[PDB]
C-alpha cells in the first residue's frame, strides 16, 4: 500500500522484550530463543 | 449428451502417431548430432545445458525405489481403473 | 465433455500458444499500434501548435 | 366485443386519412358519395384490363422470343441481367420440385414392393393416412 | 425510428430559433432525391438499386432457395 | 465533391471527449473531427452521439508556394520508412494475405474432409511416423 | 549482410501490382474508412451494413460445413448401424430407401429431448425387429 | 526516425517483442509447452475408442487394429526383424514346427 | 499423438486483413482501466505499471473474436477446453507474480502478514498470511474457471431453447390453422421475447466476463505497486 | 482517394451530403418546423 | 459499436441498399426454410425406420 520506511537503529526494541510461546525467554533462557519459533516470530 | 457433443472443434485435418521411445531416440541422436564436433568443447556452457539436465533426471528415475507400481504409461487400456496391466 | 478432456491437450494448447507467439506481433505491428499512433496524433498537432505560438510570442516580446 | 371494434375501425379510419394519395382519396371520396365499394371497383377494372390485354400478352412474348433468339438481348448483357438470369433459374427448379411432389403426389417417393421399407408402410399406426 | 437494434441517426440542430426563423427554404435547389424531405422516412424516394428488384422478390429468392435446399434431395436422391 | 474518407474519429464525439480541447471550435459551436479547421462539422445522436465531417468545395486564400530550403529537411536514414511507403508495404501485404486467406477459407469449409470418418468415405484415420529403419539391433 | 533486419530494404518496386491492390484498398476503405465506423476494440464495427452482410454469410459457410461435413458423420453411422452394420449393406438399399432413413433420422434431431421417446425406445410387443436382428 | 514496430521486420520485431518487453511471459509460456508435451501428448487405444472418434468408433472396420497392423508390417519389413525367433514365440523353432503339423 | 487442427477465426483474420490495411481510430475499449491506473497527479511508478496494455488489448481481441461471434449458429469456440483457458491464465498471472519476485525485494512482501503487532503472531496474523497466499493462487483458478463456466452455461442454455423452438415452430405450427390458434400464437409469442433476451444477455455476458478477466490481472499487478510523490 | 471516385455515393452518404452540405440551414430549418408541427399537432 | 448507417424505415425500403438486399434475402432464407421442414416432416407418406429400435444414440452414449 503505502510506502515502507526501515526502522532506525534506535528504534528497534531491546530482543529481552520479546515473548516467546510461555514467557521472555531471558537471561539464563537465551539459547531457547533459537529453538522458539512463535519468540523468532514476534522478534 | 447430444448438447455436449456441439462443444468440439469442428476443423480436425488430420492426426499423427509416433511412440515416445522413437521419437526420444530421434533426438537424442540430433543432440548427439550436433554436441559432438570437437569445435564445442564439453565444458562450454551450450554442451552441458543440453546434456546436465537430462543426465540429471535419468539419474534420479534410475534411483528411483518405490513401494508402488506404476502402470506402463504407453499401455493399450488406461481407462480400466482396476486393471493397472 | 470434450472441454473437460485430456487425451489431445497438447496440440488443443497449440492454437493458443501460436496466437500468442506468431499473431500478437502481426496485429501488434499492423493494427494496434497504428490506431494508438492515430490517436496521438491530434493532441500532439495542438501541442505543437501551441509551442510554436509560445516561441514566436517570446520573440516578440523581448523586442523594445 | 365493441370497444375493440370501435378501436380497430378508428385507426384503420386514421390511416385512411393518413394517405396523400391524390388519386386514392379521390377514389374513396366518389365511392362513399356514390355508397359504392372502391375495392371491389378496383378488382373489376384489373380483370377486365388483363381480359383485353391477353393477345398484347401474346404479341409481347413472341416479340421477347424473337428478340431472345435474334441474340441482341446477348449482345447488351450486363450483370443486372445475370442477376434477374439468377433469379430466373432459381424460380424455374423450385418450381419444377414442387411440380414433381404434385405430380407424384407425396413428398417422399413412393415405396417399391421389393423394398425392405416396406414393412414401415403394413406397421401404420393410422391406415387410413 | 429503429429497424430492430438499428437506429437511424438523427443530425443535432445547430441554429437557435432566431436565427432559425430567418431561414429561406427553397427546395427547388434540393436534389429530386430529397423533396419533402421527412426525417421520419428519408429514404421514400430513393432509387432502387436495381429496377423492377422488390424487397419482396429477394424475400421470396431466399424463400424459394431455403426450399430447394430442404427439397432438393427429394427428387434427385444420391447413394451413400 | 468526392466520396473519400477524412481524418479518423474512432466514433467519438469530440464536443464531450478527453482530448476535446484539441479539436478546433467553429462559429456554431460544434468541435472539428480533425486538428484542421472545419465549418461544417456536425453531431449525428443514435445510440451514442458521434461527431460528422461532411467535405464539401470550399475555396481557401493560398500562400505562394515556398523554397525547399525552409522547408525540406534532409535528415532520412537507412532505416526510415516513410508513412505512404508503409502504406504501400502494408497494402501489398495484406492483398497477398487476403488472397492467400480466402484460398484456404475455402478448402477449409468445402473441400477439406473431417478426419476419422465412421464410414471411412471421407478423411484419413491417421498413421504412425518416425518408426525406425535399417536397425536390426533394435529389435 | 545476408538479410536485412529493415523493413526500408524493398524486394519490388513501387508500382508493383498498383492497379489490383488500389482496387482492394478501395473495396477494403468504402464502408470502413467513415466515422460512424467506430470499432469497439477492433472487433465488432459501428456500420450497421457490416453486421447485416457478415451475419448471414457467416451463418451460412459454417451451416454448409456442419449439413455436409460434421452431421453427414452421424447420419452415416445410423444408416451403417440400422441397416447391416456395414457400409455393403447399406450400399444394397436404393437411395430412396437411404433417403428414408436419413429423413428419419432429422426427424429424431428435430424431437431430440422433446419428442416421443417411441422413435426409440420399443414398446412392449411391438413386431418390430430389435437390437438383436443382425447378431 | 527510428521505431522498432516500424522500421524492423517481423522476425526481428517477434524476438524483440518476446525478449525485451515479454520475457518472463515467453519464458512461462514455453515451460509449460514443455509440460504438455511431456505429460498431456499420449492417449490409449481405448480412450481414442472411447471419446476419439466423431460419430463413434467403427467397431465394423477396427481402424485401429490396421493402422497398428501397418506400423508392425513396417518396422517387420525395414527392420529385418525375424519374429519366428523363441524370444517372440517362447519356444523353439522345431517346437514351433511340431505344433504346426499338429494344429 | 499429433492432431492437427484450425481456429475458426479465418474468415475474420481475412476481415481484418482486409479492413486494416490502413489505419483507424480505436475509441471504445472494453477494459479501458489497463491504460488509467494513477488518479492523483503527481504520483509516478519506477515499475513497468503499463506493460499489461499491449497483452490486455490482442486479448480482448482475440476473445471477442471467439466468444461474441459464438452467437451465430455453428460457429465455434476452439479453445473452450478447462485446461487450455487454466495454461492461458497460467502464463498471464504467474508471469506478472514471477516478475514481481524476480524483483528480489522481500519487503513487497510485507503486507501479506496480516494485521496490526496487538493480533497475536503465531495464531492469528501467520494464518491470515497462510490464507492470503492460499488467496492469490484462488484468484488465478478462479479467474480460469469463471470465464469456462460461464460460456459452457450459456451456450448450454442456448442450444436447448433453440431445440424446444424448433420443435415447437416444426411440429405444431398447423395449430395456426385450428382452434385452439391463441395458445400456439400465446406460446410463440413468448419463444420469440425468450430469444431476444437470451440473445441480449449472452452479448452483455460475453463483454462483462472479458471485463471481470482483464480486471483480476490488473488487480494482481495493482496489488504490488508502490507510488512515488514527485517533489 | 481517386480510387474509390468509381463507386459513387450510396444513399446514406447522399442524405450525410444533402443535410450537412451548402444546403444545411434550408433542410435543419425545414425539419425543425415539420418536427414542431407534427408535435402541436400530436398535442 | 452500433453508431449508424443507412437504416431502411419499412420492408419495401431494403431494396435501397445492396447490403440490406442481401440481409432480407438472408431473413427469406431462414423463415422460409421452417415452412419447408413442415411439409417434409409432417408429410403423410414419411415413414419411420422400421429397424429403428436396432440401434439408437441412447445406446451408444450409455
Ligand atoms: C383434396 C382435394 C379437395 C378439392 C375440393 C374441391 C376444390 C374446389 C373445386 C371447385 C368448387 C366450386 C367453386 C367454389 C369456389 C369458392 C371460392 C370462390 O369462388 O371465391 C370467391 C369469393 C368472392 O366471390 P364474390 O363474392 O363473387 O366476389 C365479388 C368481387 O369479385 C369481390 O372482389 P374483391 O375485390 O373483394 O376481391 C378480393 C376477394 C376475392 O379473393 C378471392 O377470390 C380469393 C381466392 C378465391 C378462392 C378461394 C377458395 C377457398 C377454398 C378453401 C381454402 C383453400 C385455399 C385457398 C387459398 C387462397 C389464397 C389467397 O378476397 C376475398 O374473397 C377475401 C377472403 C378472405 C377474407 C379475410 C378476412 C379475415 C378476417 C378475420 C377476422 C377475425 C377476427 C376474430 C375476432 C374474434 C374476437 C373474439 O371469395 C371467397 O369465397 C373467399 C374464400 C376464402 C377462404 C379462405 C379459407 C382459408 C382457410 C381457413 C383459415 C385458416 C388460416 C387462418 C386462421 C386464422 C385464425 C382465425
Ligand atoms: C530492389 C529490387 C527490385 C526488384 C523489382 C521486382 C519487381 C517484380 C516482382 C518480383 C517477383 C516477386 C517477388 C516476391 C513477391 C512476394 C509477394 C509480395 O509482393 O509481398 C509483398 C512484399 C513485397 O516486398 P516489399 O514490400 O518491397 O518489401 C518487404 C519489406 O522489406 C519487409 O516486409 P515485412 O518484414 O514487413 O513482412 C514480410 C513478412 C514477414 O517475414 C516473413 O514472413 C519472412 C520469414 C518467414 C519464414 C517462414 C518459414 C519458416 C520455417 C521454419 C524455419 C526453417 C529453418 C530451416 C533451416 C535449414 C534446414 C536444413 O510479412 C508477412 O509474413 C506478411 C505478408 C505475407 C504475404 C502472404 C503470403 C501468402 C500468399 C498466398 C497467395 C496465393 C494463395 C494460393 C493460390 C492458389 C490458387 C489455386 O513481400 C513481402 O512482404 C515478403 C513476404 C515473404 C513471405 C515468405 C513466406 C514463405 C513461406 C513458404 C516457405 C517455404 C519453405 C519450403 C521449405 C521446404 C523444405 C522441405
Ligand atoms: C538442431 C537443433 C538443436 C539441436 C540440439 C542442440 C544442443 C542442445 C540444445 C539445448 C537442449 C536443451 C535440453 C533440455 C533443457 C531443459 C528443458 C527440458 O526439460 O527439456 C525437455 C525436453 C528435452 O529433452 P532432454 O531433457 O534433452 O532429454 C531427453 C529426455 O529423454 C526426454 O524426456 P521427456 O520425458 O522430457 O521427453 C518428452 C518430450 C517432451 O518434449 C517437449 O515437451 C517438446 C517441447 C518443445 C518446446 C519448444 C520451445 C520453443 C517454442 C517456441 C514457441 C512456439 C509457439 C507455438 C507454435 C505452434 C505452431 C508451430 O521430450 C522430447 O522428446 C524432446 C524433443 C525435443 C524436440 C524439440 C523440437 C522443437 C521444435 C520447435 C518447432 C517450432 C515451430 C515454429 C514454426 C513457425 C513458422 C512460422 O524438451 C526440450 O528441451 C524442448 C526444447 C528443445 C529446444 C532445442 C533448441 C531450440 C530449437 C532448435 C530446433 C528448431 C526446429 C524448428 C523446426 C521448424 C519446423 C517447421
Ligand atoms: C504426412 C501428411 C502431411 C502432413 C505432415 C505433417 C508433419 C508433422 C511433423 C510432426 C509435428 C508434430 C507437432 C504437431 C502439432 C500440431 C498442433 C496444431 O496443429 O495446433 C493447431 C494450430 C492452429 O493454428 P491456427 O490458429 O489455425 O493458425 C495457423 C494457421 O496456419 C494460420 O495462421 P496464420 O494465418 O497466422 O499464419 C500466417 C499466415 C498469414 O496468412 C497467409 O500467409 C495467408 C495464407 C495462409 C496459409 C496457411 C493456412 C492453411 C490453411 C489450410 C490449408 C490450405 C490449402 C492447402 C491445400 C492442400 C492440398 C492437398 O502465413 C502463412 O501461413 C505462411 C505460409 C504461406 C504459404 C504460401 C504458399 C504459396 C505458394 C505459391 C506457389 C506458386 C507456384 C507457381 C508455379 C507456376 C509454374 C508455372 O496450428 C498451429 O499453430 C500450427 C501447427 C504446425 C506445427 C508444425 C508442423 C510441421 C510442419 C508441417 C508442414 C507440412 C508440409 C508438407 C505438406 C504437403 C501436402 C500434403
Ligand atoms: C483425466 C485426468 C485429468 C487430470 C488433470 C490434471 C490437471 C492438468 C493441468 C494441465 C494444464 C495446466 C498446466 C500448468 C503448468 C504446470 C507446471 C508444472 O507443474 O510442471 C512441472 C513439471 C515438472 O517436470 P517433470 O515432471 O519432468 O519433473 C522431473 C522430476 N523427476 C525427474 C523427479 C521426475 O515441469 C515440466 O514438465 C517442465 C520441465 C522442463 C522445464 C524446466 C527445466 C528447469 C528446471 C529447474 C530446476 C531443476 C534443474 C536445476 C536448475 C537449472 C539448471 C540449468
Ligand atoms: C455491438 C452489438 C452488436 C449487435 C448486433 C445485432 C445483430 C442483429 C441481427 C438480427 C437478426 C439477423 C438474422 C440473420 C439471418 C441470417 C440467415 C439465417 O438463416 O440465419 C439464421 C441463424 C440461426 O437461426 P436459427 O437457429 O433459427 O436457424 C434454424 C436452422 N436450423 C433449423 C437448421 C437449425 O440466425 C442467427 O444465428 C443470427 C444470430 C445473430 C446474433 C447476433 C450476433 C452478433 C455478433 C456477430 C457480429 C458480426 C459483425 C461482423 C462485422 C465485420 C467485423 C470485421
Ligand atoms: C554468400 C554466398 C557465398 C558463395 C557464393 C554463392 C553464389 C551462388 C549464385 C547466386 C546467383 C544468384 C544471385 C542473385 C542475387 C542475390 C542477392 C542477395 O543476396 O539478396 C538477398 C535477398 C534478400 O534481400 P534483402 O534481405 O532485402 O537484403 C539484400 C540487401 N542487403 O535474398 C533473396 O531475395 C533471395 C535470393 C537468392 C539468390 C540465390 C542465392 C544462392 C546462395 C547459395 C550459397 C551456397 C553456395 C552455392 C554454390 C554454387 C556453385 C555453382
Ligand atoms: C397441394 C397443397 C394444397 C394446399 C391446400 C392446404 C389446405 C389446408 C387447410 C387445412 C390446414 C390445417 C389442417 C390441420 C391439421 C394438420 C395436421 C398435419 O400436420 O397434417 C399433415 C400435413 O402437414 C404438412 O405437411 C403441412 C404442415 C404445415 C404446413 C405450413 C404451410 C406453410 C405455412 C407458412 C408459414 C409462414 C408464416 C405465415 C404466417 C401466417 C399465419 C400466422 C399430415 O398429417 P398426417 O399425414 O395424418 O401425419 C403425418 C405423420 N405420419
Amino acid at each position: 500500500g503505502e510506502l515502507f520506511v526501515r526502522p532506525k537503529l534506535e528504534e528497534i526494541p531491546p530482543a529481552d522484550q520479546c515473548r516467546g510461546f510461555f514467557g521472555p525467554l531471558n537471561d539464563s533462557l537465551k539459547f531457547l530463543r533459537l529453538l522458539d519459533i512463535k519468540w523468532m516470530m514476534n522478534r | 449428451s447430444n448438447p455436449a457433443d456441439h462443444f468440439r472443434p469442428n476443423l480436425k485435418a488430420l492426426t499423427l502417431y509416433a511412440e515416445r521411445q522413437h521419437y526420444v531416440d530421434r533426438w537424442l541422436h540430433v543432440k548427439e548430432r550436433w554436441l559432438a564436433p570437437w569445435y564445442l568443447p564439453w565444458w562450454s556452457p551450450l554442451f552441458q545445458l543440453g546434456t546436465w539436465y537430462s543426465q540429471r533426471s535419468r539419474n534420479l528415475f534410475l534411483v528411483e525405489n518405490h513401494l508402488s507400481y506404476r502402470p506402463y504409461k504407453f499401455r493399450r487400456n488406461d481407462e480400466d481403473r482396476n486393471n493397472p496391466y | 465433455l470434450e472441454p473437460m478432456s485430456t487425451w489431445y491437450l497438447a496440440s488443443w494448447a497449440m492454437v493458443w500458444y501460436y496466437a500468442f507467439f506468431f499473431w500478437m506481433p502481426m496485429v501488434w505491428t499492423d493494427i494496434m499500434v497504428p490506431s494508438f499512433v492515430y490517436n496521438k496524433l491530434p493532441v500532439i498537432h495542438f501541442l505543437q501548435e501551441k509551442r510554436a505560438e509560445q516561441k514566436l510570442r517570446r520573440v516578440l516580446d523581448e523586442t523594445y | 366485443l365493441c370497444n375493440a371494434a370501435s378501436k380497430v375501425q378508428a385507426r384503420s379510419a386514421k390511416k385512411l386519412a393518413a394517405l396523400t394519395d391524390a388519386g386514392i382519396q379521390k377514389t374513396i371520396s366518389e365511392h362513399n358519395a356514390n355508397g359504392t365499394d372502391a375495392a371491389v371497383s378496383s378488382t373489376k377494372r384489373y380483370l377486365a384490363e388483363q381480359r383485353q390485354l391477353f393477345h398484347y400478352r401474346v404479341v409481347r412474348f413472341f416479340d421477347e422470343c424473337h428478340y431472345i433468339i435474334s441474340g441482341e438481348y446477348f449482345a447488351q448483357y450486363t450483370k443486372v441481367n445475370l442477376i434477374w438470369d439468377l433469379r430466373f433459374l432459381t424460380k424455374l427448379v423450385v418450381l419444377f420440385l414442387i411440380g414433381t411432389v404434385l405430380g407424384r403426389q407425396s413428398i417422399f417417393p413412393p415405396i417399391d414392393p421389393d423394398s425392405p421399407l416396406v414393412e414401415a408402410l403394413v406397421t401404420k399406426v393410422n391406415p387410413n393416412y | 425510428y429503429n429497424m430492430l437494434v438499428f437506429r437511424d441517426p438523427k443530425r443535432r440542430p445547430q441554429l437557435s430559433e432566431e436565427e432559425r426563423a430567418k431561414v429561406v427554404v427553397n427546395q427547388a435547389e434540393w436534389p429530386e432525391e430529397f423533396k419533402d424531405f421527412d426525417p421520419d422516412d428519408p429514404y421514400k424516394n430513393s432509387p432502387e438499386i436495381i429496377k423492377g428488384m422488390s424487397s419482396w422478390n429477394l424475400f421470396l429468392w431466399g424463400v424459394e432457395c431455403a426450399f430447394i435446399y430442404q427439397f432438393y434431395e427429394l427428387v434427385f436422391p444420391k447413394s451413400i | 465533391v468526392g466520396n473519400g474518407p477524412t481524418f479518423s474519429t474512432g466514433g467519438e464525439c469530440m464536443n464531450t471527449c478527453d482530448i476535446q480541447n484539441a479539436f478546433p471550435m467553429n462559429d456554431r459551436g460544434v468541435r472539428s473531427s480533425s486538428p484542421f479547421q472545419e465549418p461544417n462539422t456536425a453531431i449525428y445522436d443514435s445510440y451514442l452521439a458521434w461527431t460528422y465531417f461532411q467535405p464539401m468545395d470550399v475555396h481557401i486564400e493560398k500562400l505562394p508556394a515556398p523554397e525547399a530550403k525552409y522547408y525540406q529537411r534532409h535528415t532520412k536514414k537507412p532505416w526510415d520508412v516513410s508513412s505512404t511507403e508503409l502504406t504501400e508495404i502494408q497494402s501489398r501485404k495484406k492483398y497477398f494475405q487476403t488472397l492467400g486467406y480466402l484460398v484456404a477459407f475455402i478448402y477449409l469449409y468445402f473441400l477439406m474432409p473431417k478426419e476419422k470418418s465412421f464410414s471411412g468415405l471421407s478423411g484419413p484415420d491417421g498413421h504412425w511416423i518416425m518408426l525406425p529403419k535399417g536397425r536390426p539391433e533394435l529389435f | 549482410v545476408l538479410f536485412s533486419t529493415y523493413r526500408s530494404s524493398r524486394l519490388v518496386s513501387k508500382e508493383f501490382l498498383h492497379g489490383p491492390v488500389m482496387r482492394f484498398r478501395a473495396l477494403g476503405e468504402y464502408y470502413f474508412q467513415r466515422a460512424w465506423n467506430g470499432t469497439l476494440n477492433w472487433a465488432l464495427p459501428g456500420e450497421y451494413r457490416l453486421y447485416a452482410v457478415m451475419i448471414p454469410f457467416i451463418y451460412f459457410y459454417h451451416r454448409w460445413h456442419n449439413d455436409h461435413t460434421l452431421d453427414r458423420d452421424h447420419v452415416e453411422k445410423a444408416m451403417i448401424m440400422r441397416w447391416g452394420g456395414t457400409l455393403e449393406d447399406v450400399r444394397k438399399l436404393s437411395a430412396k430407401d437411404q433417403l428414408r432413413v436419413r429423413c428419419f433420422t432429422d426427424i429424431e434431431k428435430l424431437y431430440s429431448a422433446y419428442g416421443p421417446k417411441d422413435t426409440y425406445l420399443q414398446p412392449p410387443g411391438d413386431t418390430l425387429p430389435g437390437k438383436d436382428f443382425y447378431r | 526516425v527510428y521505431t522498432r514496430w516500424k522500421c524492423d521486420r517481423l522476425p526481428v520485431f517477434q524476438l524483440k517483442l518476446f525478449t525485451q518487453e515479454y520475457p518472463m511471459h515467453a519464458a512461462v509460456g514455453i515451460f509449460t509447452i514443455i509440460f504438455l508435451w511431456k505429460h498431456m501428448s499420449h492417449c490409449s487405444e481405448e480412450t481414442e475408442r472411447k471419446y476419439g472418434w466423431w460419430a463413434g468408433y467403427p467397431y465394423w472396420r477396427d481402424p485401429i487394429a490396421r493402422r497398428n497392423e501397418t506400423k508392425y508390417k513396417q518396422m517387420i519389413i525395414n527392420n529385418d526383424v525375424d519374429i519366428t525367433h523363441p524370444k517372440w514365440t517362447g519356444c523353439s523353432v522345431e517346437q514351433l514346427e511340431e505344433l504346426s503339423r499338429v494344429v | 499423438m499429433f492432431l492437427f487442427f484450425f481456429c475458426d477465426l479465418f474468415w475474420l483474420r481475412l476481415l481484418l486483413c482486409m479492413y486494416y490495411c490502413v489505419w483507424s481510430r480505436l475509441c471504445f475499449i472494453v477494459y479501458f482501466n489497463c491504460l488509467m491506473l494513477i488518479f492523483d497527479f503527481l504520483l509516478f511508478c519506477l515499475f513497468d505499471l503499463y506493460l499489461f496494455v499491449g497483452l490486455c488489448l490482442f486479448l480482448l481481441l482475440w476473445f471477442m473474436l471467439f466468444n461474441l461471434y459464438s452467437l451465430i449458429l455453428y460457429y465455434c469456440i476452439t479453445y473452450l477446453n478447462l485446461y487450455l483457458l487454466f495454461c492461458i491464465v497460467f502464463l498471464l498471472y504467474i508471469a506478472f507474480l514471477f516478475l514481481f519476485c524476480f524483483l528480489c525485494d522481500f519487503f513487497l512482501f510485507n503486507n501479506l502478514l496480516v494485521g496490526d503487532s496487538f493480533m497475536d503472531v503465531f495464531f492469528i496474523r501467520f494464518l491470515l498470511c497462510f490464507l492470503e497466499c492460499f488467496s492469490l493462487l484462488c484468484r488465478c483458478l478462479s479467474t480460469f474457471l469463471r470465464l469456462f463456466c460461464n460460456l459452457l452455461s450459456s451456450h448450454f442454455l442456448l442450444l436447448m431453447f433453440f431445440d424446444f423452438f424448433y420443435f415447437i415452430f416444426v411440429f405444431f405450427f398447423y395449430g395456426v390453422f385450428c382452434y385452439w390458434f391463441i395458445l400456439f400464437i400465446f406460446v410463440f409469442c413468448f419463444c420469440l421475447l425468450f430469444y431476444v433476451f437470451l440473445y441480449l444477455l449472452d452479448l452483455f455476458a460475453a463483454i462483462l466476463q472479458l471485463f471481470i478477466f482483464c480486471n483480476m490481472i490488473l488487480q494482481l499487478i495493482m496489488d504490488f505497486l508502490l507510488f512515488l510523490l514527485f517533489v | 482517394y481517386d480510387h474509390l471516385a468509381s463507386w459513387g455515393k450510396d444513399a446514406f452518404l447522399r442524405r450525410l451530403e444533402f443535410e450537412n452540405g451548402p444546403l444545411r440551414d434550408q433542410v435543419e430549418a425545414h425539419t425543425q418546423r415539420l418536427l414542431a408541427e407534427r408535435a402541436a399537432i400530436a398535442k | 459499436m452500433l453508431l449508424g448507417g443507412f437504416v431502411p424505415r419499412r420492408f419495401s425500403q431494403f431494396n435501397r441498399d445492396p447490403c440490406w438486399m442481401f440481409f432480407i434475402f438472408s431473413v427469406g432464407f431462414w423463415l422460409g426454410e421452417y415452412p419447408a421442414m413442415m411439409i417434409k416432416y409432417n408429410a403423410r407418406d414419411l415413414v419411420y425406420d422400421p429397424h429403428r429400435y436396432v440401434w439408437s444414440h441412447h445406446d451408444d452414449h450409455h
